[PDB]
């Protein structure tokens, strides 16, 4: 759900679109995430590992 | 490179006014 579960009814939303929202919230455009999605996913997996 | 994008058409607010 993202952040909608803590401010009212839960709203379904894909995780990449939530990441795009979170990147746009700080000023970074969503193009760098919608294009270089595999690199961000690999970096996140490496960090979690 | 975008994964999950679909094909659709967008509107132009200048073509009908010019043509
Ligand atoms: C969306 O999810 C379905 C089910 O997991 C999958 O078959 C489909 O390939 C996914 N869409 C994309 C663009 O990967
Ligand atoms: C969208 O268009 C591209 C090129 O015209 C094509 O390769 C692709 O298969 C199309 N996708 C769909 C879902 O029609």
């Amino acid at each position: 759900s993202g952040w909608t579960f803590g401010a009212g009814p839960a709203l379904q939303i894909p995780f990449p679109m939530q990441m795009a929202y979170r990147f746009n919230g700080i000023g970074v455009t969503q193009n760098v995430l919608y294009e270089n999605q595999k690199l961000i996913a690999n970096q996140f997996n490496s960090a979690i590992g | 490179v975008v994964i999950g994008i679909v094909n659709n058409t967008v509107y132009d607010p200048l073509q009908p006014e010019l043509d």
